[PDB]
């Protein structure tokens, strides 16, 4: 099992595709069909429904969503090898559950839920053009264009500071064009003023859609959206690696429901 | 002598630099002209009569006397313009202990919208009326500044917080670069009657620095001659404008003829 | 020194390309091309996609891939081809433009997945700045070593060299840039946004910045609907970036003969039945306004606008109006905006406005100061979105005298010339002008002059068309047909409507009908010329007299009607139905 987890890959993979065959209200089997019609490989699930079918298993979701997530895209994918076993596909099907744990109180919110998945209602207020984030960063040598690639280098870019075909000084510069990016879009949604019970001072949330599931909702919309706490460090000047002792807070979401 | 490389860099080189100042000083003696009246001893008299530092020398003598210098004129404007304004200096102060040279006669003239990135950063001679025009504007001034606390340099900044390590000290001016010293702009356009119809005419600005301040008005038909180049401008890091410095200037009497 | 293989090779099989492939004369038609690219002015050749997709597909599979990698090589082979061919000069930029991509995306569907690959996207132009010189190839001189850097290229941003060029030296923080050895290359930025077509339903469109170099400097104009065929790049920002498209081609957005072959054959069997269909004018109108009783004249009129007179230009370069402008004054309620808002829902290209609308353009082009750049940019007001359309705009009566005195000249001249803060441009505006105003003091007093009726100035007053005048009658039947109207309507959701012809059938015989350029017989000629002397003859008393004006627009509105029917020439019947139509819009005082 993952470390300091209750979590199995192969029988949580078992898990989830017994929960997507055998389950009352098969829909889960009928939008895989027409998935397969419309190529569009997103398969939204209800987590209730899991929650109802095995609350060990939606409790094992809500506590380790990253490493769990991975696992239902898997098993959805050999379904869908399974069903439908000749298709055509980009890439191949993805999991955006939604809908388990209505912690709305967002003014009342704990840090015993980073990284966890949740669901809140809310009124988005602002927004953002799609960012492109780094993922791949292409360097050449000012010197003999020596071509060279860094991949994921956990956020920032380790600048080689030498060359490796002349080794000469740090002359290798960044080529933005040839990297490799992804769509990060920044939301800032304002808690649901109905569901505060005193409303003393609506409280504000930032989410990020990553990859996807942007622009899917425009300013001004009531939405559910679900996803995954996140608390990351601050630095406190950007040249020094300091970092403060209290962490800025965000979301990443993982589905949006209109209402 | 000749035929090198690249005609800038051609002319770059101190020798063929040194030889081609050597050559202009020499026919600043000899041009005596066919009337033998000593063409340049006769400007140079005119010039130190009211000492106002300003030449004018006609394409077609240099042409027919040199050939091969004028034909290096229009690709080397800036290097051979520096070259006869320190030899014509040098002759004046033998003669009479800077001096502006002034070119004219091109063979060639371009209208506004005739002119393209062919013609960047030469010189050309070109009809337009003017439009508009400023004051003697004092000096530009493009000042780059050492950050403080961060290996980087603010970029330029025109006169007349760090993007990497947001440094908020005052910084030291890294360096600091004057361009037109005492310069005046017009801004000129296609003359009317030689638009074609429907189209917009076309406009152009120009930058008179130091002689030839002053010299025109606002709606006077002109023959204008200068380096049609880019440069900085009065606006991230500055605007490259591209602008005609203006080398000679002239006056269309009746405006039509 | 390193040479990047799938570079070399794409730059081989291009030149072997434009070396080898020919029409199908069995000739080199880029050879042509290129012959006719040597004159001036000309830097950028154009070529066809899928021309080169048949010559090579792998090639073309590279270039989709790996375009921005590819691109400046191919402009080395571009600039080679031509040199040693023909007498061009040694040294000017040349530039590739590529087309016939079958590949159109959405500005919804760009994403960073796409960056730096070749895309054509369809867009419609909001804002144009004004043209720049910017350095791409730097060159620099180390101040304390001073040796000169050379072909330091900048990422659409001021990048220093990192160190000096010298091993010896190390200054790494006084280079000095060489002006005239720098290569500088003219970029235009414009904004554009998604055609009305591709919008959802309210949902923001998506503002996209492209960059416009070369030939296309000053091919897109504000305003219009244009399609781009270039790639998405980033561009960092003050490790921030933002996306741009980098444009190589701009072309308009998308005959008789070639609409009837691409359309359908039961779409064109219903086309022709209509064409062939009498008294098709009525059945027309009242398909087209279900949710409407009486003003019978209006809806006429409405729908001669929606097709159009034949523009013309004359051999001195005068400019004769095709289209016709209408405005509708009326009591209050009465319907208007609900003329006006059925026309903009029916008719794509229609844009519906206020005379109230506050924005910056204010119903017109205009120039206002970027927020950011704090450069004068021309945005493009409604009036120029509804380019070659329909623009319905309500409040007419409300309008600034600003915007009075531009939308004047532009139904004056088609054309409005914005110069101001040192910019200056001619947006063409050939754009059909459906008003909404109301009386003064809000009720029509019938025996006044129209004048006397609306604030509008007279130069605007004599460039219309036609003006429809919405009397709110008293009589009981009327009131009693309305309220039936209206009732059936809310209570049978739908199905009240009675559409002899559905929408989509509408607007599709429409811009069928519209290739057609009706011709003006001799005896149409003559009968027009009669109808005219008539008009004059009446004289009369008329709330506006009658001038040549009025001949023009009568023109217009026959030449219309014969668009109606589709047939080339006009008829003495289209003539007299287009001076019923016009002298009935004729109000005399009541006194
Ligand atoms: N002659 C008519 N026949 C049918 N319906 C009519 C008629 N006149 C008015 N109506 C109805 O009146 C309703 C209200 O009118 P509406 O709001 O469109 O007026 P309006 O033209 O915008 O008025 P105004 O600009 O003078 O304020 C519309 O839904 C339309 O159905
Ligand atoms: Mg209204
Ligand atoms: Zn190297
Ligand atoms: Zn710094
Ligand atoms: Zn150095």
């Amino acid at each position: 099992v993952i470390w300091g987890t209750d979590v199995n890959v192969a029988a949580c993979k078992e898990n989830f595709q017994r929960f997507l065959q055998r389950f009352i209200d098969p829909l889960y089997m009928q939008r895989l069909g027409e998935i397969n019609v419309i190529g569009e490989p997103f398969l939204n699930v209800n987590c209730e429904h899991i929650k109802s079918f095995d609350k060990n298993l939606y409790r094992q979701l809500i506590s380790y969503p990253q490493e769990v997530i991975p696992t239902f895209d898997m098993a959805v994918n050999e379904i869908f090898f399974d069903r439908y076993p000749d298709s055509i596909l980009e890439h191949q099907i993805q999991v955006r559950p939604f809908n388990a744990l209505k912690t709305k109180n967002m003014r009342n919110l704990n840090p015993e839920d980073i990284d966890q998945l949740i669901t809140i209602s809310g009124m988005v207020i602002r927004t953002s053009q799609l960012i492109p984030e780094m993922q791949e960063a292409f360097f050449q040598c000012q010197v003999c264009a020596h071509t060279t690639r860094v991949e994921m280098d956990r956020g920032r870019i380790a600048e080689p500071s030498v060359c490796g075909r002349c080794h000469t000084t740090h002359s290798m510069a960044l080529i933005h064009n040839r990297s490799l990016f992804s769509d990060k879009q920044m939301i800032k949604l304002q808690e649901s003023p109905e569901d505060m019970p005193a409303g003393q001072t609506p409280h504000t949330v930032i989410l990020f859609a990553h990859n996807d599931l942007v622009d899917k909702v425009q300013p001004g919309d009531r939405v559910n959206v679900t996803g995954i706490y996140r608390a990351v460090p601050i630095r406190v000047n950007p040249r020094v690696s300091n970092v403060k002792s209290v962490y800025k807070t965000h979301i990443d979401v993982i589905h949006y429901r209109k209402t | 002598d000749l035929k090198g490389h690249s005609v800038r860099e051609w002319v770059s080189m101190a020798g063929p630099r040194l030889e081609i100042h050597h050559r202009f000083k020499n026919f600043l003696r000899t041009h005596v002209d066919s009337h033998g009246h000593n063409v340049f001893k006769e400007r140079i008299s005119d010039m130190c009569k009211e000492n106002r530092e300003s030449l004018v020398v006609n394409y077609e003598d240099l042409a027919a006397r040199e050939h091969v210098l004028a034909y290096f004129l229009p690709e080397a404007p800036a290097e051979l313009l520096q070259i006869f304004d320190e030899a014509a200096l040098e002759v004046v102060l033998a003669m009479y202990p800077h001096i502006h040279v002034r070119i004219s006669h091109l063979p060639l003239v371009e209208e506004l919208r005739s002119l393209r990135q062919l013609h960047l950063n030469q010189l050309i001679r070109t009809s337009g009326v003017v439009t508009s025009c400023t004051g003697v504007l004092p000096q530009l001034s493009m000042v780059k500044y050492n950050c403080n606390k961060c290996n980087f340099v603010l970029g330029p900044f025109c006169q007349s917080s760090c993007p990497e390590c947001q440094s908020a000290g005052p910084f030291e001016v890294n360096m600091e670069e004057t361009i037109y010293q005492n310069y005046q702009r017009i801004r000129i356009q296609e003359s009317p009657g030689k638009v074609a119809a429907g189209r917009l005419p076309r406009s152009k600005d120009a930058i008179l620095l130091a002689d030839l301040v002053d010299s025109c008005k606002p709606g006077d038909e002109i023959e204008l001659t200068g380096i049609y180049h880019n440069n900085y401008d009065g606006s991230g890091f500055p605007v490259f404008a591209t602008v005609i410095l203006a080398n000679h200037v002239a006056k269309k009497d009746n405006k039509v003829a | 020194e390193v040479r990047d293989e799938v570079a070399e090779k794409c730059q081989k099989l291009f030149l072997d390309f434009l070396e080898e492939f020919q029409s199908s004369d069995g000739e080199i038609k880029y050879l042509q091309l290129a012959e006719e690219l040597i004159r001036p002015e000309r830097n950028t050749l154009v070529v066809s996609f899928v021309d080169l997709e048949q010559f090579n597909q792998q090639l073309s599979t590279t270039i989709q891939e790996e375009f921005y990698r590819v691109y400046p090589y191919l402009c080395r082979a571009l600039k080679t081809f031509v040199k040693d061919r023909k007498e061009i000069p040694l040294a000017k930029d040349f530039y590739v433009a590529f087309q016939d991509l079958p590949t159109r995306h959405k500005i919804r569907e760009l994403t960073s997945s796409r960056i730096g690959l070749l895309t054509r996207i369809s867009g419609q132009v909001v804002r144009t700045h004004p043209v720049h010189p910017e350095l791409v190839s730097g060159t620099f001189l180390c101040l304390d070593c001073q040796t000169v850097i050379r072909d330091v290229e900048q990422q659409f941003k001021y990048t220093q060299p990192n160190i000096c060029r010298n091993p010896v030296c190390a200054n790494r923080r006084r280079f000095l840039l060489d002006t005239n050895k720098s290569r500088f290359v003219d970029f235009q930025k414009v904004r554009i946004q998604e055609t009305q077509a591709e919008l959802p339903r309210g949902s923001i469109p998506r503002s996209l910045e492209v960059i416009l170099r070369a030939e296309a400097v000053e091919s897109a104009q504000a305003g219009d609907k244009c399609d781009f065929t270039g790639t998405l790049i980033v561009v960092p920002d003050v490790l921030s970036y933002r996306l741009v498209f980098l444009a190589c081609c701009v072309a308009p957005t998308n005959t008789a003969e070639s609409i009837k072959n691409q359309m359908t054959v039961k779409e064109w069997e219903k086309v022709f039945e209509m064409s062939q269909d009498k008294n098709l004018y009525h059945n027309l109108c009242t398909s087209l306004f279900p949710t409407i009783h009486g003003n019978d004249e209006v809806k006429r009129g409405v729908l001669l606008m929606l097709f159009g007179g034949v523009p013309k230009t004359t051999g001195e370069g005068t400019s004769l109006r095709g289209d016709i402008n209408v405005c509708i004054v009326g009591d209050p309620s009465t319907a208007k905006s609900q003329f006006l808002k059925h026309v903009e829902e029916f008719s794509p290209r229609a844009v519906y406005t206020s005379g109230k609308a506050s924005s910056a353009a204010g119903l017109t082009a205009a120039v206002v100061r970027d927020e950011e750049s704090h450069e004068f940019v021309i945005e493009a007001g409604a009036l120029m979105l509804a380019d070659n359309g329909v623009c319905c705009i309500d409040e007419f009566d409300k309008m600034d005298v600003r915007d009075q005195v531009a939308i004047h000249e532009a139904m004056e001249q088609q054309t409005i010339s914005i110069t101001k803060a040192g910019v200056k441009a001619t947006l063409n505006a050939r754009t059909s002008i459906l008003a909404a105003a109301n009386p003064i003091s809000g009720h029509y007093d019938r025996s006044k002059s129209l004048k006397q009726n609306i604030n509008l100035s007279a130069p605007i007053m004599s460039r219309f068309d036609l003006f429809f005048i919405l009397v709110d009658e008293c009589n009981e039947v009327t009131d009693y047909a309305i309220a039936r109207r209206i009732v059936d309507l809310h209570s049978r959701i739908e199905e009240s409507i009675d559409r002899v012809y559905s929408l989509d059938d509408i607007r599709r015989y429409l811009l069928f009908a519209r290739q057609f350029k009706p011709k003006i017989s001799k005896e149409s000629e003559d009968f027009i010329v009669e109808q005219y002397k008539h008009l004059r003859q009446r004289d009369g008393k008329s709330s506006w007299r009658i001038t040549v004006r009025q001949l023009e627009s009568m023109i217009r509105l026959s030449e219309a009607m014969a668009r109606m029917h589709c047939c080339d020439e006009v008829q003495p019947k289209h003539v007299k139905e287009a001076f019923r139509l016009l002298n009935k819009s004729i109000i005399r005082v009541e006194t």
